[PDB]
RNA sequence: UGUUGGCGAUGGAAAUGGGGUGCCCCCACCCGUCUUGAAACACGGACCAAGGAGUCAAACAGACGCGCAAGGGAGGAGAUAUGCCAGUACUUCUCUCGUACUGAAAGGGAGAUGCAAUGCAUCUGUGGUGUGCACACGUCAAAUCCGUUUGAUUUGCCCAACACC
RNA sequence: GAUGUGGCCUGGAGGUUAGGACGAAGCUUAUGGCGUGAGCCUAAGAUGGACCGGCCUCUAGUGCAGAUCUUGGUUGGCGUA
């Protein structure tokens, strides 16, 4: 009843997701894989997302909101090489394909860093 | 300008802030070849090919 | 240095952004903004023009005007044709002086509670400006229509009251105070009623 | 109409599916709440003002020129190192201040009957979108739905030992927590004037009466609400709206005879219905890009020498004759 | 991808009829100058 | 500490420019005229009406006719 | 709110919109309505004509409510009457009766067309409204 | 972490625009006061006079707000803030506040320095 | 858009920007004020800290935001949640501004069309004319990726508004 | 003289997000960085010893160079008359 452009016209001044510091405008929410403070990336507030996390060891896990469960906190957000990351969001969300490899190539280089420093 | 009556009579009234005369093809050449400028969308555009005098102007006798 | 003297009194004072605070107002405009843009159709314009407008300047109308109008455009129009929608930027609001109408379909962005019960009863539908978008995207069958300006008080309030052939009401709270002089040749003078 | 469960005190287990209320559907107006919000909260406020004869009880008088000082009034009299000091202004000290305030500045507002319930008709619908929720600030995570309705067994609770293991079965203890690990003392002169201490807001329950709330009423971080009397200053703190609400079945029934729907009139609040929406659908980007529109929109189309002379190339582009010549 | 395939086969018949129109205006320009002259 | 002068006039008048006279064929009321003509005036005015709405009237039937 | 009042945003500048020619002064022109006939003639003269002088007879102790009589029209004669007799009302048969001065009116007027017959209770009535409820088909009875 | 390229930084002006005659006076600050003199040669723009600010010693958009290493400064409080940031590496460094203290200072740094995180003042 | 040297090998380095003090060449009358005119032989002016001047109420108007709409809204008071709570939730009756004006007053009191000359008959209706958005029907130009646009105009109805009746 | 500003700053209130004995406010500066500017931020203190920052709304006794301005301290004249 109440749409995501509605809800973003309500939203897009203050929120305890955006964070306006200095004069630059981030976002703490933990579904947007940019940190940009846009409608696209909202990922709270969208009817589908994905975001890619880093998981334990040298995994990547993939949260993915289909869409159907909302409304329903507790269901929301069920989990699941970077060409593989990025065919597994465009399923959901074709328009967050780019964002999701590069999170995927930055999480694999963190993760090959770490264990460096691990190993130093 | 044209050098009729109607414009003559209006170049004689300020004189002492003009120069004037007659032109030669060499003159009318150079000015619209080197500083010549178009009115397109009310702003002011150098003239760099045909194409832009054609559109402008949209009259067979000025392409 | 260009000599441009009196080239400030050319600029023309529009508003070309909204002062309401209402997100749903903010929500049409975004849609006709974009229809405005994409569609060569002048009805999307004028409706884009018209949404930007203040409160003052979007006046209501009246449902019997809204009958009468549609009457005499539809008496000169072919039997097997559909008659138009009507549309107004503003509110539509009841007439007890007209208890009769045919069916119609308005479009509007308020309706009072008699005026939606009115339309309904005499067959008619009251659509929203979303539901227009996606019956008529380019405006085709409508008929746009304004309210009535003139007749409110601050218009019949404007101008001089003493000068001769101005008939405006002067700012007095007492009826019985200003009468007398000025206002009868008994009196000093009265202001003259007509003026060349 | 979509349905709503209803979840045990004690499991995780859903007990029964209630109808959704009208009010829920309601449309949304932040203005409307943030106006009635700033008016309503000047409404318990006390006056404050200066006495009427202060900075004022000398018997000053100017000294006029002729001596080499100022014009202002000076108090009378020797012998203390008060006497011929400045007197009865804004800029003396021990002075008159400018304006002194008074008890008759308007403290209280008005507001209409119509847009207060509008107002509270709002920040109920808003409180059952579960992003506006989070964006609020309360932690919902771990909650099995919104709006979250729980069975009227709760009433009968006798200890807070039970209350806390309810809360913990319904998860609302991690805005609880948030409420609990804010507290500190506040900033500024506040806390010299009996405003010591700070906290969040917690998650609101409402109950069908006044009944049952000995075990919930020394919870910290958790507020008890009446469904015959809901306040808005409860359901949008700060202005914001977006309040986490725990609602018991009964309540949750009596709503739609409290505030009525969309054609019924309410049966409480004489002749009131619940406000018409200016959008039917306000999905305006699906609209946008719906097939109708684009079958109208207008078509997509395809999209340095400057001397004319002495640049050849440009010379020969504006004159193609110059070869022959 | 028939919206895409259109576009495309649009712009690609747009580039050759602007080429042409470049190509007649230029023997234009040359034949005026021409005559002009003389 | 009386003083006159047309200094600075005409260029104040000619800021805003001087407006030129309203067009003939408006606010052409005909008050104050000649009483005798103005009343069979009025006359033929009345007859001219009462002639549009007879023929609006037909326009119609004929439309609707045919 | 005193942070939208235009002395804040001429904190720095001497005279506060004022000029340094003509200061601020206390009454340069008196107090009140002082001068209406001398130094503001032309103000009163075109803003409010008819300000000074008298007309008509007194009334020493006037009561409004012996003078009380608010008046309705017949094309407004709908206002008073439901919904549901309204759609059972025909002419030549049974009619809704109205009570003017239940209604809180005293005298009916004739102005427009009446859009439903009816039988109207009233203290006062005028000639046309008379006719005209006659020729639609109600009827009108004098009460007090 | 290396900052993504730019064109060269230009900076119009370099000097500040202090108030007038504040030299003479040990009261008066430094910051610009605009002056309404009537008389005043600052305000009537003489020849051998200090200047005014205006709108045309604005500066390249192109390079606004850009620090002498390149990037742009982001304040951050906590380890968490680091993690807004992981993914705009080459365009934001970030300024430990000033009141965060020795203990988390160095749970900040160590972090930063896993993440390939360039800080303004780390250590 | 490449090519060739110098300095720079992890230092107490090199380099590039800031900052500080001196010097040289050039430029440069002391602030605030009133005044036609101030650098003035025209008034105020030794230094620093803290204080120091368009505010509150009430009547009216115009612009802008919001609710309802031929209606809008109280106020005072009551009733029970209520016994933390000077708040919030609820309310019959009334009162007030408006839907009708005019006359010193006794008083009177506004639809259209047709036929006739407190008349009669009908009631889906702009009192008429001129200038008039959008929409509908035709026609002609320019441009065109050939699908349509950008313009003009004819006629119908003309919304808002203005002029004459 | 008018108007605008997701323009700067000060005391308090409703919200939200954070910091502090591994050192809050205040104070010092050849401490740089950013902004046309009002100003903001970091550094060092061989200073201090308990409170307080950002953002969205609300509110006011809210910004000083001069009034023979008011109160307190200081000062050349001067080791002079
Ligand atoms: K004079
Ligand atoms: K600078
Ligand atoms: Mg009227
Ligand atoms: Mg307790
Ligand atoms: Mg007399
Ligand atoms: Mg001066
Ligand atoms: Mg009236
Ligand atoms: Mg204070
Ligand atoms: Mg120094
Ligand atoms: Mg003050
Ligand atoms: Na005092
Ligand atoms: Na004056
Ligand atoms: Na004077
Ligand atoms: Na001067
Ligand atoms: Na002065
Ligand atoms: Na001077
Ligand atoms: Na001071």
């Amino acid at each position: 009843s109440h749409s995501v452009d509605l809800q973003w016209v309500l939203v897009r001044q203050n929120s305890r997701f955006l964070q306006k510091r200095g004069g630059i405008r981030m976002s703490n929410d933990p579904f947007n894989n940019n940190g940009n403070w846009t409608k696209r990336h909202c990922g709270f507030l969208n009817e589908k997302a994905a975001v890619v996390k880093p998981a334990k060891g040298g995994a990547i896990c993939v949260t993915v909101k289909d869409g159907s469960s909302n409304n329903k906190p507790r269901q929301t957000y069920k989990k699941t090489r970077a060409s593989d990351v990025s065919r597994a969001v465009a399923a959901v969300r074709p328009d967050l394909a780019d964002v999701s490899f590069r999170r995927a190539r930055r999480m694999a280089c963190i993760a090959s860093r770490t264990a460096k420093v691990a190993a130093a | 300008v044209k050098m009729n009556k109607p414009m003559e009579n209006m170049l004689r009234a300020v004189e002492p802030y003009i120069a004037y005369g007659y032109p030669s093809l060499a003159t009318v050449r150079a000015m619209v070849y080197k500083r010549g400028y178009l009115k397109i969308n009310g702003q002011r555009v150098k003239i760099t090919d045909n194409q832009m005098i054609k559109d402008k102007y949209n009259n067979v006798d000025i392409v | 240095g260009v000599d441009l003297t009196g080239i400030s009194k050319k600029s023309r004072v529009i508003r070309h952004h909204t002062y309401s605070t209402n997100p749903y107002i903010k929500l049409l405009i975004k849609l006709y903004k974009f229809l405005a843009k994409r569609t060569s159709s002048g009805f999307n314009k004028v409706v884009y023009q018209r949404l930007i407008k203040s409160r003052s300047n979007r006046a209501p109308i009246s449902l019997s005007r809204i009958a009468v109008v549609m009457k005499r455009k539809a008496v000169f129009t072919a039997k097997s044709k559909a008659a138009p929608i009507a549309v107004v930027v503003g509110d539509v609001l009841d007439d007890v002086r007209m208890a009769r109408i045919p069916a119609m379909r308005v479009c509007a962005l308020r309706f009072s509670k008699s005026a939606r019960q009115s339309i309904v009863a005499a067959g008619g539908e009251c659509l929203t400006f979303d539901q227009l978008a996606m019956i008529a995207p380019t405006g085709k069958n409508t008929y746009l229509l304004r309210g009535r300006k003139s007749g409110r008080e601050s218009v019949r309030h404007f101008g001089a009251s003493g000068v001769p052939g101005s008939h405006s009401k002067p700012y007095a709270t007492n009826r019985g105070k200003e009468t007398k002089r000025g206002r009868r040749t008994g009196r000093s003078y009265k202001r003259k009623a007509f003026r060349h | 109409r979509p349905s709503v469960s209803v979840y045990s005190a004690s499991s995780d287990s859903v007990v029964g599916t209630c109808p959704l209320p009208a009010v829920f559907t309601a449309p949304i107006r932040s203005d409307i709440v943030k106006f009635v919000h700033t008016n309503m909260a000047k409404n318990s406020r006390q006056a404050y003002a200066v006495n009427r004869l202060s900075g004022m009880n000398h018997s000053a008088h100017s000294w006029g020129t002729g001596r080499a000082v100022a014009r202002i009034p000076r108090i009378s009299g020797g012998g203390t190192s008060t006497s011929g000091a400045g007197a009865f202004g804004n800029m003396c000290r021990g002075g008159r201040m400018f304006a002194p305030t008074k008890i008759f500045r308007r403290w209280h507002r008005k507001i209409n009957l119509h847009q207060k319930r509008f107002a509270v008709v709002s920040a109920l619908a808003a409180s059952s979108v579960p992003s506006l929720v989070m964006s609020r600030g309360h932690q919902i995570g771990n909650v099995p739905e919104v709006p979250l309705v729980v069975e009227d067994s709760i009433q009968g609770y006798e200890k807070t030992k039970e209350a806390m293991a309810f809360l913990k079965a319904i998860a609302a203890i991690d805005d609880v927590n948030r409420v609990n690990d804010s507290r500190e003392i506040r900033a500024g002169r506040g806390k010299m004037r009996n405003r010591r201490y700070v906290a969040r807001r917690g998650p609101m329950l409402v109950m069908p009466n006044n009944k049952g709330t000995r075990a919930f009423r020394n919870i910290f971080g958790l507020d008890l609400a009446n469904v015959s009397a809901l306040n808005l200053l409860h359901l949008a703190p700060g202005g914001h709206v977006g309040r986490f609400v725990i609602w018991t079945q009964s309540a949750f029934e009596q709503l739609d005879k409290i505030f009525g729907t969309f054609t019924e009139a309410s049966a409480v609040k004489k002749g009131f219905t619940l406000p018409a929406p200016m959008l039917t659908n306000t999905d305006v980007t699906r609209i946008m890009q719906s097939e109708e529109v684009r079958r109208v929109l207008k078509p997509k189309k395809l999209q340095t020498p400057t001397n004319g002379m002495k640049n050849r190339r440009l010379r020969l582009r504006l004159n193609p004759y110059v070869k022959r010549e | 991808a028939a919206f895409k395939q259109q576009q495309t086969e649009s712009f690609k018949k747009a580039v050759v009829a602007r080429k042409a129109a470049k190509a007649a205006l230029k023997k234009t320009a040359y034949l005026r100058a021409r005559k002009y002259s003389r | 500490s009386k003083n006159h002068t047309n200094h600075n006039q005409s260029s104040k008048n000619h800021r805003n420019g001087i407006k030129g006279p309203v067009p003939l064929h408006l606010h052409n009321s005909k008050r104050g005229s000649w009483l005798p003509a103005l009343v069979n005036a009025r006359r033929v005015r009345k007859h001219n009406q009462k002639a549009a709405l007879k023929k609006r009237r037909e326009r119609i039937a004929a439309f609707a006719a045919k | 709110p005193t942070r939208f009042k235009k002395c804040r945003h001429q904190r720095g500048s001497t005279f506060c919109g004022y000029g340094r020619v003509g200061k601020h002064r206390k009454h340069e022109s008196g107090r009140g309505n002082a001068g209406g006939m001398h130094h503001h003639r032309i103000n009163f003269d075109k803003y409010h004509p008819g300000y000074f002088g008298k007309l008509g007879m007194d009334h020493y102790h006037r009561k409004k409510n012996p003078m009380w009589k608010p008046t309705i029209n017949l094309n407004n004669l709908s206002r008073l009457i439901a919904a549901e007799e309204a759609a059972k009302a025909a002419k030549g048969g049974t009619l809704p009766v109205v009570d003017l001065q239940s209604s809180g009116y005293a005298k009916l007027l004739g102005n427009g067309h009446i859009q439903v017959p009816c039988i109207v209770k009233a203290r006062y009535v005028s000639k046309l409204a008379d006719k005209k409820i006659r020729k639609a088909g109600g009827a009108v009875v004098l009460q007090a | 972490v290396k900052p993504t390229v730019s064109k060269a930084i230009v900076k119009k002006r370099t000097k500040r625009f202090t108030r007038h005659r504040y030299e003479l006076f040990p009261q008066l600050s430094s910051s610009w006061r605009k002056p309404r003199g009537e008389d005043s040669p600052v305000r009537r723009r003489y020849k051998g006079q200090k200047a005014m600010p205006n709108k045309g010693y604005g500066s390249d958009r192109a390079t606004k707000y850009i620090t002498p290493s390149g990037f742009r400064n982001f304040p951050i409080n906590n380890v968490e803030d680091l993690y807004m940031l992981v993914m705009q590496n080459r365009k934001y460094a970030g300024v430990i506040s000033h009141t965060v203290g020795a203990r988390k200072r160095k749970a900040i740094v160590r972090k930063a320095m896993e993440l390939d995180v360039r800080l303004a003042n780390g250590n």
